[PDB]
């Protein structure tokens, strides 16, 4: 029982997303996008660093969460190109805080759906769209708007 | 500011008094964090002024403890990173964030070292093998305790006489079930007739392929050269030092002789001369193979890693 | 899908992790006759490899690249998929089938790595057959230079080393050493070659026929009698299959033994290897990465009492024929590549100038 | 032949001057005096110049320095397309390379004399300025040691080395050249000057060296070899006849196995013997 974190199923261009590396290949590093229902992405071998890299396993760390910037996206082909070279430490801290707030909102709505015993993923996605994605579309801020609305609703 | 010098002096007398922290990868992370704190808490116009600054505090940190080379080679690697960025920006203001992201890349390189050696560890272990190690090192015990997941073999952990730290390695490998045999340090040539290969760690790799390590392992290297068994030095690349062996006789670290001859021996302690060197020198001709996180390298290849990680103008620090 | 082969016989306790197959066993008993899971060229390559018809390293890599050319020529692209990912996702079951037929040579591993680096470097804005012809031309140029230009360069570098009145020792079957001896005999050097052979391949007869047909006076010998001839032998030439990062020489099994007896008789060792047969992988013995052939190949017919025929009745009987072994780097003197004469200590260093750095 | 006359005038004006640097200066003077606008026309003239310098002087360092200079000319010809600016580029780059080479010996002295312990024993071979420069930097660094120099029978230059060290007021002793295995057990380190380094890590030196090397092998003594970077040779001698016979003429040159050599002390630093092949493969002859 899982869903994505925002109302869009695919991230936009130059959008820093939080991923976890699952496997390493010759073309790049296969990752999973934790805030987009674990869709498969790829960090390129040319984009892993700004320095000459002899091997992919020196900086991959399969099992570690990392912030990567999206370089190319294709909804038809299903290809998502990611990059660790383009992201800044300030953008990495911003993506870490945004992923932490979105994961807190995801855990809150998962506990709410477990209390409501909604075993179907479509009813849970409708609950997502009626609770968090409506505020995210109203405030035009994915992750920040839903967490801000929940912090205001707690008071 | 002032808190920087607080942390620097705390690190300096921490290295002066004892081993703080215990293992070396935490110490390398502390050194890189201290170096990024030094480059983020100062003001400079040229890169050479920060270069002279880092050379001065590197001199201070290696004058705190001359026997431990990890802080010195980390300072030298940061110096070569700064030199490479100044050379690639010379052929100005964006230098600081470039050194910050380079230090972050070095931290991601450094946190995944032992598990990369463990990933390449299966290329050196076959079934029903006799392994002999010396001392205690978490890289070699992690190596063996994950290589025993698909292979079944034997590890003979020999204790070292100043501090029998191989008992901890024996009880850590025996929990994984690798049929660990515990012996002394005097039976190595007594058991070298059956040991197929020698898989040890080290403290510091020198520039010529030689290495200082836990004491008694030069004897093990001599016995393994006599029996022509290959030596596996499972060592990371932050123990790589450009310091040559014959250099002002500051090689060995001597400790208190209480562990060799106790204070309750008698009046004979006055007319005796007890030395306890906890480190030993192994030449490169008694070494077969080094295993780093980037792969296996020859002792005839340590100069290339030296010139790729260090600069010859920073050997004096 | 492809199942795993039944490992034949009783394995050695030190070789429990390495597979041991048979030649009377083959994988295609439970496979389609129009091969759909594996390519027809790939299953043809696997049958040519499993039966022992292609045993030389350069011949194995050349037939592998020809099968890869037939794979790329018979390749189609599915919709909403890129070539640079689907090709590496489809070639990995092919290489797994090839490994399942026989443990791969290191020349095949370096060819796999170079092909993966080449088909990773294809931009998706290119067309289908344009990129296919570019990759076919890249494979052709790669095998062209790193076979014939490397062989001509190593033959030219060995022609200036072999003198007149010399006696040369060879072992096994290699195309490079045979081409070196043929070009040295035809270009003016007068010498005689001592051929050392070993059981159970008996592949020294191939280079013996290559030396007699070239007009060279030959001498055929075995590995125990090489100690009889090494006081006579002035130079030992060997054909290397792989060179490792410590300087070890992975070749046929009677190499480090022969190099040790040659050093004991003060005869220098000259291995002949190309720059594409190098490895970043390193091993220090013949036990952690090796090929195991059939256990039924060691038997012989010396009269009427073939003793290793029904060897499987004895539970305490192990049969073993090692294929590859490594040499200590202090035993081999020369390494003759197309860049010149190096020691073994520059095996990874040439890799550093062959890794685009 | 003005080239051999200029070579002998450059080599005889300074007794502290090596043959290889005089050959490189002669080659630079011949390239400045050529003024021929041709790549192959300059390459053939340089090859005839090195042919004359090898027919006159039978030293290995002369032909080594000419091959490095020829590789430098080939690199400078392959870099610049037009020859008019390339001539001045070759002249300026060769003058700057000779200025870098003429300061090499002092660099060897300050980077090499650090290894020698105080109160130790040095074993050394025949006369060369490099081991004198290393030893005078060692005694300028306030070190005391006892020196044993080989008498070196074919030309009694080790006695001249001992005279130059007694004028330096250091304890030196002419030891018999048949006694290098007699004093090997007292010699804790053996530092030797070489005249040519082959590709694998071995060296080309005077005839009494290689046996001393195996005396350093059976008795576990560190055999240090000291040589500059212009003595790097792109050869592979396997046996003792496999050196080129034009440098022999009672043999004059012994090939020393690279396994018998502990360290090298070049302008790149204190190196393993495997570093010479690295420099020779990125130099590409």
């Amino acid at each position: 029982l899982s869903c994505r974190f925002y109302q869009h199923k695919f991230p936009e261009v130059e959008d820093v997303v939080m991923v976890n590396v699952r496997s390493i290949a010759e073309m790049g590093a296969y990752v999973s996008l934790l805030e987009y229902n674990n869709i498969e992405g790829m960090i390129l071998l040319s984009e892993l660093s700004r320095r000459r890299i002899r091997s992919i396993n020196k900086l991959i760390r399969i099992g570690r969460n990392e912030c990567v910037v999206v370089i190319r996206v294709d909804k038809e082909k299903g290809y998502i190109d990611l990059s660790k070279r383009r992201v800044s430490p300030e953008e990495a801290i911003k993506c870490e805080d945004k992923f932490t707030k979105s994961k807190t909102v995801y855990s809150i709505l998962r506990h709410v759906a477990e209390v409501l015993e909604y075993t179907k993923d479509e009813q849970l996605e409708s609950l997502f769209q009626r609770t968090a994605w409506v505020f995210d579309d109203k405030y035009k801020r994915p992750g920040y708007g839903a967490y801000d609305a929940f912090k205001h609703a707690v008071s | 500011g002032s808190e920087l010098s607080e942390r620097i002096e705390s690190f300096v007398e921490t290295l002066k008094r004892g081993g703080g922290p215990r293992s070396s990868e935490e110490m390398a992370r502390e050194t890189l964090g201290l170096l990024r704190q030094i480059i983020t808490d100062h003001r400079w116009s040229n890169a050479g002024e920060l270069m002279e600054l880092i050379r001065r505090e590197g001199r201070r940190m290696t004058a705190a403890q001359p026997s431990e080379t990890t802080v010195g080679n980390m300072v030298r690697r940061v110096l070569k990173i700064i030199r490479e960025e100044y050379g690639r920006l010379h052929g100005y203001a964006q230098l600081q964030s470039n050194i910050i992201e380079a230090i972050n890349e070095l931290l991601v390189e450094l946190e995944g070292t032992m598990e990369n050696i463990a990933a390449q560890a299966l290329e050196h272990i076959h079934s029903n093998e006799v392994i002999m190690t010396i001392g205690f090192s978490r890289t070699v015990e992690a190596f063996l305790k994950e290589a025993a997941r698909k292979r079944k073999f034997h590890v003979i952990v020999a204790e070292c006489a100043p501090f029998c730290q191989g008992h901890e390695m024996a009880v850590n490998l025996s929990k994984a079930g690798i049929e660990t045999t515990v012996m002394t340090d005097a039976a190595i040539f007594a058991v070298m007739s059956r040991v197929n290969k020698v898989i040890i760690g080290t403290k510091t790799i020198l520039a010529n392929g030689a290495l200082r390590a836990v004491t008694g392992t030069h004897t093990l290297a001599l016995a393994a050269k006599h029996h022509s068994t290959p030596l596996i030095v499972c060592a990371p690349m932050f123990k790589l030092s450009p310091q040559f062996p014959n250099e002002e006789d500051s090689f060995h670290k001597f400790v208190a002789p209480e562990e060799v001859l106790p204070f309750t021996e008698g009046d004979i302690l006055e007319k005796v001369s007890v030395h306890c060197p906890v480190f030993d020198y192994v030449p490169p001709e008694l070494i077969t193979l080094f295993i780093s996180n980037i792969g296996g390298n020859a002792p005839s290849y340590i100069y290339r890693l030296m010139s790729e990680l260090y600069h010859p103008d920073d050997h004096v620090l | 899908q492809v199942p795993t082969r039944k490992d034949y016989g009783s394995k050695v306790s030190l070789f429990s992790h390495l597979p041991q197959y048979s030649r009377q066993n083959s994988l295609t008993q439970f496979m389609s006759i129009p091969s759909s899971v594996i390519h027809p060229a790939m299953v043809r390559l696997g049958l040519q490899y499993s039966q022992g018809l292609v045993s030389g390293s350069n011949a194995r890599c050349i037939a592998l690249l020809r099968a890869l050319q037939q794979v790329i020529q018979d390749y189609t692209t599915p919709p909403n998929e890129e070539l640079s990912r689907d090709l590496v996702n489809k070639l990995k079951p092919y290489m797994s089938f090839l490994t399942q037929c026989r443990p791969l040579s290191a020349s095949m591993h370096n060819a796999i790595k170079f092909l993966n680096k080449e088909i990773t470097s294809v931009g998706s804005s290119k067309r289908e057959e344009e990129a296919k012809s570019e990759l076919r031309a890249a494979i052709d140029r790669y095998v062209q230079e790193k076979i014939v230009l490397a062989a001509q360069a190593i033959s030219r570098f060995a022609y200036q080393k072999i003198s007149n009145g010399d006696v040369i020792l060879v072992y096994g079957c290699s195309s490079l050493v045979s081409r070196i001896l043929q070009e040295a005999w035809t270009e003016g050097r007068r010498f005689r070659v001592v051929v050392v052979d070993s059981r159970p391949w008996l592949e020294g007869r191939h280079t013996l026929r290559s030396l007699v047909h070239a007009g060279v006076p030959a001498s055929y010998l075995l590995i125990p009698a090489a100690s009889y001839v090494l006081p006579e032998v002035s130079k030992v030439l060997l054909g290397a299959h792989a060179l490792l990062a410590n300087g070890s020489v992975m070749s046929r099994v009677g190499t480090a033994q022969l190099a040790l007896v040659a050093r004991a008789h003060n005869v220098p060792v000259l291995v002949c290897c190309e720059t594409y047969k190098f490895c970043e992988r390193v091993q220090t013995d013949a036990f952690v990465s090796n090929e195991l052939d059939d256990p039924d190949d060691l038997q012989c017919k010396r009269g009427e009492h073939v003793a290793l025929a029904n060897w499987q009745n004895h539970a305490s009987l192990r049969l073993l024929n090692l294929v590859y072994d490594v040499t200590p780097p202090e035993l081999v003197d020369l390494v003759i590549t197309e860049l010149g004469m190096i020691p073994c200590s520059s095996v990874p260093v040439v890799l550093r100038v062959k890794s685009s750095d | 032949k003005e080239l051999i006359e200029y070579f002998k005038s450059q080599m005889k004006e300074d007794p502290d001057m090596a043959s290889a640097v005089a050959a490189i200066r002669t080659l630079l003077e011949f390239l400045k005096r050529d003024k021929g606008e041709t790549i192959q026309g300059l390459r053939a003239n340089l090859t005839s110049a090195i042919e004359t310098l090898c027919g006159v002087d039978s030293s290995v360092a002369v032909s080594s320095g000419g091959e490095l200079f020829l590789r430098f000319i080939s690199l400078a010809s392959l870099e610049y397309s037009d020859y008019s600016k390339c001539k001045k580029i070759m002249i300026e780059r060769g003058e700057l390379f000779l200025r870098r080479i003429s300061l090499s010996r002092n660099k060897i002295a300050d980077l090499c004399h650090t290894f020698i312990k105080d109160g130790a024993t040095i074993l050394t071979h025949a006369y060369s300025r490099v081991v004198l420069r290393v030893l005078e930097a060692a005694v300028a660094a306030k070190k005391r040691f006892s020196v044993y120099v080989t008498e070196s029978q074919p030309d009694l230059s080790g006695k001249k080395m001992a005279k130059a060290l007694c004028h330096l007021n250091v304890p030196v002793t002419v030891v018999l050249d048949a006694a290098v295995g007699y004093i090997m057990e007292k010699a804790d380190l053996v530092i030797v000057g070489a005249e040519g380094v082959v590709e694998n890590g071995g060296i080309i030196n005077k005839i009494g060296t290689n046996q001393m090397a195996v005396c350093a092998k059976a008795q576990n003594k560190p055999f240090y070899v000291v040589a500059e970077s212009f003595k790097f040779v792109r050869l592979f001698p396997l046996n003792q006849q496999d050196v080129p016979d034009k440098f022999k003429y009672h043999p004059w040159v012994d090939y020393t196995a690279p396994s018998l050599i502990t360290l090298l002390f070049t302008d790149l630093g204190v190196l393993t013997p495997s570093a010479v092949s690295d420099e020779l493969i990125k130099l590409y002859l």
